[PDB]
DNA sequence: GCTTGACAAAAGTGTTAAATTGTGCTATACT
DNA sequence: AGCACAATTTAACACTTTTGTCAAGC
């Protein structure tokens, strides 16, 4: 007494996953390949509140006030402004 | 303890914080076990244990002592003055 | 197991037992739990029994307790040790030897009766080969 | 031939930074990371820029990067030499090599060369703290969380530092209230620090004989038995025949030797279209049955 | 032979508090 | 090492639905 689902990993390999029949079937599931796979029924409900990763910007972003990088950026333009073709 | 007496600021440092004395009591623990030399006393009777002590080993390579040899302070066997 | 006692090969010495579960016993098990109304227990045993071929009387027996006092590794709660001894009669089979470096088996061991015996009907002791 | 030698022989190539070089390749760095988020920013804000100035910014990302690779490569030295005194601790040289590249790496991300500290003083943290962060998650067969890593190791110093008080090992009563825990506290993670030992290992000690084939299966099947259980299902299949249909059915699901799931009163009563109560009924009178000694005492050998 | 209701133990189920676990961080200088 | 904090697991508990039982009765 099982039912089958099948899932869909990103490179396209179709993965079949036997289920009981009384219970909820996932949307995503770990399958042989390594790779998250999504069910072709209708639900796939939800994404599960995925949240980003700190980078290298939010480091700088919390030390640094934007003013403060708006007038390195300044400093770093006018020199390079300085060899177009300015100073020689 | 080099490294221990290095790694500071100074005037912090005590005898006991310098020197941690677990390699001296592993290296005697260690020594007595997992050691050829170090081996369970022989004894199913009173001979046996006997010769057990007064065995002579190499690293012909095992052999026992003479009967009236009595090692040198060194440990240079000395026969009968 | 009690001092002074006699055991043979695959009797109990120290009764003892540890947990177990999840125990999922088969339908045919519990059936005649049922019937003869003995409840599955909760734990499985882990009792110390004589080894095959082994066989004597019970000397003495050390027990250390955590409850008390006892220093018993971390983890260890109580340590029960048995000694069993016993006379060993001289069996054939067994290996004799002199100072000379001669040994051999028993091979057989004869009735005083009918053994080579001296003048005086002085049965000797064991007859070696030439 | 030896790996390390080689990776040794390659970061010396790079020439250290002075003070004043620090500064300079951290001003570009920061430049250029803003510089790329200002243009991502635009898009998003539906903005537009000197198309000359654009372009300037562009070459402003290219050149952080470079600064960015050059900081890493001039102070590969200084993971190495921290690294060095870690060794023999359970995981390899080059493994705490390349942990402590990661520390040294997010110490250049968060370096603030305003403050004006030389960038060794601010680099050996993280570069330290990545090589121990490391070993307690890697370092063991079994991880353990840091957490538990980090107290473990209190209790090897406390241990150690009563150890030298006391003249003797203390109890777990003093090591407990040293460390302001519980005795069977310390016991349980005392038991935690255990490490395991090899199968591979050889314990012939005269015969090389190595440990893993000296563990006894316990889940084998147990010869005797798999034939007596085919014998007690034989011998309980008869003593059920002598039961009426209706009564057999029921014992059998209630305890589920025909389908091998048990079922609730209600489940059995649903089948044969009765009450729950009445199937508990019928048990009852078939248990006493059962309990007849002709059907029992031939069962009760096994 | 069977069903009803009262009823208590038991097993689920949802809601919260506690604990465990994982990640970030430490600014004399140190290659 | 050591701590702070967030994220996640585990416990805890209330409360609800089940499942087994009783006495009395159709």
């Amino acid at each position: 007494p099982r039912q089958v689902a099948r899932y869909r990993t990103d490179n396209g390999e179709e993965f079949d996953v036997p289920f009981a029949d009384d219970a909820e079937i996932p949307g995503t599931w770990l399958c042989r390949n390594g790779l998250e796979g999504t069910l072709i029924e209708g639900d796939v409900p939800e994404p599960k509140k995925v949240k980003p990763p700190r980078t290298h910007w939010d480091m700088l972003l919390e030390r640094r006030s934007v003013e403060e990088l708006e007038e390195l950026l300044k400093e770093r333009l006018d020199l390079i402004k300085a060899k177009r073709r300015g100073t020689g | 303890v080099r490294e221990r007496m290095t790694t500071q600021d100074v005037e912090a440092i005590t005898p006991q914080t310098l020197i941690n004395i677990r390699p001296v009591v592993a290296a005697i623990k260690e020594f007595f076990g997992t050691s050829q030399l170090s081996q369970f006393m022989d004894q199913n009777n009173p001979l046996s244990g006997l010769t057990h002590k007064r065995r002579l080993l190499a690293l012909g390579l095992i052999g026992s002592l003479s009967v009236y040899a009595r090692v040198n302070p060194f440990g240079f066997i000395e026969t009968p003055d | 197991v009690r001092i002074g006692a006699e055991v043979r090969d695959g009797d109990i010495l120290v009764g003892k037992v540890t947990p177990k579960g999840e125990t999922e016993l088969t339908p045919e098990e519990r059936l005649l739990r049922a019937i003869f109304g003995e409840k599955a227990r909760e734990v499985r045993d882990t009792s110390l029994k004589v080894p095959h071929g082994e066989s004597g009387k019970v000397i003495g027996i050390r027990v250390f307790s955590r409850e008390d006092d006892d220093e018993l590794p971390a983890g260890v709660n109580e340590l029960v040790r048995v000694y069993v001894a016993q006379k060993r009669k001289i069996s054939d089979g067994d290996k004799l030897a002199g100072r000379h470096g001669n040994k051999g088996v028993i091979g057989k061991i004869l009735p005083v009766e009918d053994m080579p015996f001296l003048p005086d009907g002085t049965p000797v002791d064991i007859i070696l080969n030439t | 031939a030896d790996s390390v030698r080689a990776y040794l022989k390659q970061i010396g190539k790079v020439a250290l930074l002075n003070a004043e070089e620090e500064v300079e390749l951290a001003k570009r760095i920061e430049a250029g990371l803003y510089a790329t988020q200002k243009l991502a920013e635009l898009a998003e804000k539906g903005e537009k820029l000197p198309v000359q100035q654009r372009r300037d910014m562009q070459w402003i990302c290219r050149d952080g990067d470079r600064a960015k690779n050059h900081l890493l490569e001039a102070n590969l030295r200084l993971v190495v030499s921290l690294a060095k005194r870690y060794t023999g601790r359970g995981m390899a040289f080059l493994d705490l090599i390349q942990e402590g590249n990661l520390g040294l790496i997010r110490a250049v991300e968060k370096f603030d060369y305003t403050k004006g500290y030389k960038f060794s003083t601010y680099a050996t943290w993280w570069i330290r703290q990545a090589i121990t962060r490391a070993m307690a998650d890697q370092a063991r067969t079994i991880r353990i969380p840091v957490h538990m890593v980090e107290v473990i190791n209190k209790l090897g110093r406390i241990q150690r530092e009563l150890l030298q008080d006391l003249g003797r090992e203390p109890t777990p009563e003093e090591l407990a209230k040293e460390m302001d825990i519980t005795p069977e506290k310390v016991l349980e993670i005392q038991q935690y620090a255990r490490e395991p030992i090899s199968l591979d290992q050889t314990i012939g000690d005269e015969g090389d004989s190595q440990l893993g084939d000296f563990i006894e299966d316990s889940e084998a099947v147990v010869a005797v038995d798999a034939v007596s259980f085919t014998l007690l299902q034989d011998q309980l299949q008869s003593v059920l025949e002598t039961l009426s249909e209706r009564e057999a059915g029921v014992v059998r699901l209630r305890f589920g030797l025909t389908d091998g799931q048990p079922r609730t009163l209600d489940e059995i009563g649903q089948v044969y279209g009765v009450t729950r109560e009445r199937i508990r009924q019928i048990e009852s009178k078939t248990m006493s049955k059962l309990r007849h000694p002709s059907r029992s005492q031939v069962l009760r050998d096994y």
